[PDB]
């Protein structure tokens, strides 16, 4: 387990280099596998929202293979894992935005980039939306400008500290 | 698409929230009159906004069910947890409900949207009501207001009662995707607006 | 021990928590049958799983003793924290309490773990009133579920009584090392498991 | 005070590298001192477990040194204390993963590594029990490791930046 | 002032919370007997330590006064956060209220600082009601208290009553800057210091 | 929006390098911008408080400027902004050192250190008080040196960097 964000302490009995989301949890997606490099980020808080459904994925499957499934729901062990793996203040925040007439977080598109010769992806990010719709593309260049700059920088950190240490 | 730096295509990805199904309610809408909670692939709360009057007495018997518990504790505690969040909820004559055994049969009573209190003025019991309701089906319920986001304590609608009824699982959802977020906001509420007795 | 790296040593570190008694509470555990939770160096709770019906009416006089105020808030806090901390605790003829001024004298009646509630089914009176039991005596406390830890709604114990009597200091605790957590995780509850009245 | 979660403003006027566990809050451990440069990382909230006894230690010191010992536990008190101190979710999760039959935390033994020629160790890890005993050392070995290569990293990357600027 | 490193200027900053007053109450002091909490620049209420002596039945009338609802949501708001922030509030006869439609008319009777129970020791009511009142005047409360510091459960004042009534706005404040924070760490209360019934 | 500390998505659509403080905001203070490097350092979780205040002040604007002024204070919406915007922790540590008579943070009064020819500032720590007054100079030597030596050395980390990649 490379990730404190997960309950498993098996996590990290899996190609150690990346996590995989199935196609199970995608819609038509088929594979996701995000370098653990980005994944292992929410291991701290950083409010990034994306991890918040990666904990409550995580949690759904540890409910469901390592107990028997009581079939019941089980309400009153959700409420526990609500209140120790979600960030409340990224929902009442969207929920704030919502309603304060704000692009927010929608919880179910998100983005992220891609490089195109190294396969190397960046966590990813809500997709905002507002009265109804998605925003458009071009409300997100100043976003994904600065995530390009910001995986820029850590390939090029990476590769000067292998050079000098 | 575009490509950001000259190196990096942007992608995107979308959760498949259906499959959590197993261990939290997820919620949608369908067509602003009716909302969904989906337990499991069997049962359900089925939320709607209609002109209907279906229960005609002025009490709840709480602890008639609780003793003839014939109910899933799933939808109880999914009510309740819809009930308890609502702010500042003073009428409680407007709260109605025959449960008869094992059904859930919930009615809340915002009839000309201050149910006999006052006037339609901002700030009152539809308001209350309405702005659990609102966050309980967040997935899509911004259809029914046409103007509420401008004054958050304006939010009226013309339906004058919320009803909570059970339902089996059928494929109810359409115009979102299920998703647990609305329930999930609802029980870290941290702080309950609640006047003194 | 092992060299990790070839440079360093692994070595272990234990705390003692026995020195906390000044400011907080400490829980821990004997023979199953009884657990502690001491305050200061002066008293504290016996929690006990017994099969003895000392308490022989249906009520709890605590309107009583609050008038009566012969009693250590300290004690009476902590067993409000766990009073309040069982998840819908619907079956108030179950809590009986006989505080005579300044005893704490609280029984809680699960008799053949249902405690007269339809059947030993999953998802129980027993089921909740044992899952703070469990959490108020987390050091050491698994000794006395031998299946639950698969099914977490299926705590079942075989006593009939949930105990809570006010004793002496004295050095009562073995199996274990006392410690708050337990406490400490009843007192962050942040979400409360209520029916609506 | 360069420890940001400590209560005390006099935390700093001590030995400026070192934190010591005095004797007292030890069992049978005479005497532990561990590097602030280690011990300063839980300023920064990162689900460490181990510095929420350390919180609690410090609380309990400075609750019965500068009040007059109100002698009646001031349970009122140590309410706040906790909401002030204590992370829930690690509290939660510890819970969770014990329901869950995932080894946890128990609040008790912690384990760290010491450099064997200079001294210095790593901030203490919560060692995990599980069904009554404590895991075997096998089962933490990628845990240790990691905290190898983690102490290693570090003081590589000192040397390096000390001799760069 | 001083050079730091010899390239730094200390230099300081005073934040105006003054402008803060459409969206979140402020808490000011102005001479120990009286403290206030304005909302907007409209009204709010004068919360007094006198002895007064000024509703003279034991009894608020709240259900009334919610069924008569002439009175501002968010004073009764206000009033409510700092009545249900009370630890250990036991003594509900020490509670008086005379709303007659709009008013505020609250009374906490803490008459020779025990309000009749017991004797004038540590721990009771007046110290619950007082550490309340403390923190939502936490911008200059201080002067309330002569030795509280060095054991916090000793707080007593010389007071009879504490009384909160509503009053307008005006510029009450002085001997210190009104803030929000008294009242913003009342509502994250999160552990409620409650007994059971 | 450089800061993932404030509500508005327009945040960023201002000097690229600095964020300013109104004169409305200050008392008696006209004008004072602070870096964006430093003022986006509570886009993490530091238990900061000077940008608790900065939360409260960025959606104050926001709930005046888009919402039609409701005129009545909602105090059932500051309620979900409290949760969503506020340290807890800060305000209960202050709590608890006032009345365990340790100095604490006031809430007003902030101070700062500030470049003497490039310009470039901290971001600001709360000015303690004790016993009704505000501690001396003196007593802030040590947190005031350690400061000025943060920011020196994240001068000439940045040069060396600039320099090196
Ligand atoms: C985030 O924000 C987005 C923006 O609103 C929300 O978007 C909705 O996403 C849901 C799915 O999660 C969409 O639901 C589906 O939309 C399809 C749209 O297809 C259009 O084009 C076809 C062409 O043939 C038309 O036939 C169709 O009517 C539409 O015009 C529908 O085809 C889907 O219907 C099918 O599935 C549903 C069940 O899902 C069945 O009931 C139907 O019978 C049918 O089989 C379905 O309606 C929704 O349309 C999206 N709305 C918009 C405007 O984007 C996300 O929901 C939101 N996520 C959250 C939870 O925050
Ligand atoms: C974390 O997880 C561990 C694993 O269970 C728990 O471990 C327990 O730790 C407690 C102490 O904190 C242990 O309690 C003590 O165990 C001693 C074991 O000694 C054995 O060998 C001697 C050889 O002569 C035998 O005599 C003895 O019976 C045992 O077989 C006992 O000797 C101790 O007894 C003495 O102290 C107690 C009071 O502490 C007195 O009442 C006794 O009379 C006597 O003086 C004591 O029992 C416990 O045994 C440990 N169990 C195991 C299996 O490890 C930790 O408690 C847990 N921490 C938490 C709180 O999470
Ligand atoms: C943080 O900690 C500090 C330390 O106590 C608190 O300090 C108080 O700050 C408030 C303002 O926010 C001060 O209030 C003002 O103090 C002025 C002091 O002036 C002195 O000198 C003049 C010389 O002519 C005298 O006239 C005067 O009497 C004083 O001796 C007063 O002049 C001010 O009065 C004016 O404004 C008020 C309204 O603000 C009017 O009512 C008056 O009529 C007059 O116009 C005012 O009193 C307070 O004095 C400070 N106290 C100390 C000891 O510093 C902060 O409040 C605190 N912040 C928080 C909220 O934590
Ligand atoms: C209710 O929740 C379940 C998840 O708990 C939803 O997903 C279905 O779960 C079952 C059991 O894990 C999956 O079965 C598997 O199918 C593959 C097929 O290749 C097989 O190889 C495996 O051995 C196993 O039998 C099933 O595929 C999965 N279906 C999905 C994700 O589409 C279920 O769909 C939810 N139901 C409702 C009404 O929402
Ligand atoms: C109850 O809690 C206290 C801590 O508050 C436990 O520890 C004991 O505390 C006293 C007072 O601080 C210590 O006294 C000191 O003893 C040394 C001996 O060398 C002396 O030099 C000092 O001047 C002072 O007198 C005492 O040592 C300490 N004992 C410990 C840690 O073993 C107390 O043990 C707890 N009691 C119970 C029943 O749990
Ligand atoms: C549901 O009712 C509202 C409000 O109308 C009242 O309640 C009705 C059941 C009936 O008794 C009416 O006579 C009552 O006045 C309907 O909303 C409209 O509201 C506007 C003011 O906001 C009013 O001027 C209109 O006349 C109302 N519409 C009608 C037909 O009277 C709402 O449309 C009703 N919805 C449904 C599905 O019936
Ligand atoms: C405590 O009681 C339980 C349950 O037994 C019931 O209550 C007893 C007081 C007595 O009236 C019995 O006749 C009741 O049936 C005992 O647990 C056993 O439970 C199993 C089923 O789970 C049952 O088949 C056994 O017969 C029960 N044991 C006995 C002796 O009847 C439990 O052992 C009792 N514990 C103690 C210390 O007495
Ligand atoms: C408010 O009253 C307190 C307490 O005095 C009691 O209540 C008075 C209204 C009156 O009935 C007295 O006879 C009662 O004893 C006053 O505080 C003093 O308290 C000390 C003990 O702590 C006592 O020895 C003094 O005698 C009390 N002072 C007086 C004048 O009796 C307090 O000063 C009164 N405050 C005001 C503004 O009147
Ligand atoms: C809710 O409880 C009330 C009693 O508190 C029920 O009303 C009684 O019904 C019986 C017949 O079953 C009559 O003989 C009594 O005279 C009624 N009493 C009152 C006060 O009305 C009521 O029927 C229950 N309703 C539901 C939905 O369960
Ligand atoms: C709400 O739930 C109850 C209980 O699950 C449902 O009642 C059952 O209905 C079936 C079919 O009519 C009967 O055979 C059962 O005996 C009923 N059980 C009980 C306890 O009454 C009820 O139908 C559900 N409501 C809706 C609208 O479907
Ligand atoms: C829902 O609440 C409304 C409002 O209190 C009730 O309507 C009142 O009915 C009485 C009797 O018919 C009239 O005298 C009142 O004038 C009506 N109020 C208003 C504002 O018009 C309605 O009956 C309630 N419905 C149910 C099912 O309980
Ligand atoms: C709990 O309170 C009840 C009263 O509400 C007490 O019962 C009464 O006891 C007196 C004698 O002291 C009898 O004369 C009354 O007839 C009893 N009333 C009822 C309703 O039973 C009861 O004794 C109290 N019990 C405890 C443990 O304090
Ligand atoms: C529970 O606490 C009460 C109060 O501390 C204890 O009652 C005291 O017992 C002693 C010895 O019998 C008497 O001298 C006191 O007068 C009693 N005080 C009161 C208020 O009743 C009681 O003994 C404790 N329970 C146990 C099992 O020890
Ligand atoms: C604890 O609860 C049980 C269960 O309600 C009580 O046992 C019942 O006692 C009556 C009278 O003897 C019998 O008619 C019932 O059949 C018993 N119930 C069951 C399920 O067997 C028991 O008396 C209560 N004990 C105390 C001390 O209150
Ligand atoms: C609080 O409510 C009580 C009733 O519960 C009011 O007292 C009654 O007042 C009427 C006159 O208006 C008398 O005829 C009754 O006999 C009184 N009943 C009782 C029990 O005293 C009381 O006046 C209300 N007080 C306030 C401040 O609203
Ligand atoms: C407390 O608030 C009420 C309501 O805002 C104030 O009562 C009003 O006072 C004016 C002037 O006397 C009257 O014209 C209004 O008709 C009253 N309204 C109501 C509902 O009673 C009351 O004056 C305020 N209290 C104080 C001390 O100012
Ligand atoms: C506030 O509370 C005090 C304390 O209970 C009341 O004072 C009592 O008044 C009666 C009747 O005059 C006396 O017999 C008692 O001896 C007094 N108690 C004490 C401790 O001296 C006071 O009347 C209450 N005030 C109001 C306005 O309700």
């Amino acid at each position: 387990g490379t990730f404190t964000w997960t309950l498993s302490d098996s996590e990290g009995k899996d190609t150690p280099g990346g996590y995989c989301l199935t196609r199970w949890m995608l819609i038509e997606a088929e594979l996701k596998c995000f370098g653990n490099t980005a994944v292992a980020k929410c291991n701290e808080k950083h409010d990034e929202e994306f991890c918040d459904m990666l904990r409550l994925f995580d949690f759904n499957k540890q409910a469901i293979q390592r107990l028997k499934a009581p079939a019941q729901m089980s309400i009153q062990l959700i409420n526990k894992a609500v209140n120790a793996l979600i960030n409340d203040q990224l929902i009442m925040k969207n929920h704030l935005r919502d309603i304060m007439c704000i692009p927010y977080c929608n919880y179910s598109k998100y983005w992220y980039l891609n490089h195109t010769t190294t396969g190397r992806t960046s966590l990813p990010k809500c997709w905002l939306v507002s009265n109804g719709s998605y925003l458009n593309e071009t409300h997100f260049s100043d976003d994904i400008e600065q995530q390009a700059d910001n995986m820029i920088t850590e390939m090029l950190q990476k590769e000067y500290m292998e050079r000098q240490g | 698409t575009s490509l950001y730096k000259g190196v990096y295509e942007l992608q995107t990805l979308e959760l498949n929230m259906e499959t959590l199904n197993m261990t939290m309610p997820l919620s949608c809408t369908k067509n602003n009159s009716h909302h969904y909670i989906m337990v499991g692939n069997e049962t359900g709360l089925e939320l709607t906004l209609t002109n209907t009057s279906i229960i005609n007495h002025k009490f709840c018997n709480l602890s008639d069910a609780h003793k003839k518990n014939l109910y899933d504790h799933a939808l109880m505690s999914i009510i309740s947890t819809f009930h308890l969040s609502i702010p500042n909820f003073n009428q409680y004559e407007a709260m109605s409900c025959d449960f008869n055994g094992g059904k859930i049969s919930v009615q809340y009573n915002l009839s000309h949207s201050y149910a006999g209190d006052a006037a339609n003025h901002c700030g009152t019991v539809a308001n209350g009501v309405l702005q659990t309701f609102m966050r309980m089906a967040w997935g899509g319920s911004y259809i029914a207001l046409d103007s509420g986001c401008g004054n958050w304590d304006c939010i009226m609608t013309s339906y004058q009662y919320l009803i909570i009824q059970n339902t089996t699982w059928e494929d109810h959802c359409q115009f979102s995707r299920p998703s647990p977020i609305g329930y999930l906001g609802l029980l870290s509420q941290r702080t309950r607006d609640i006047y003194i007795s």
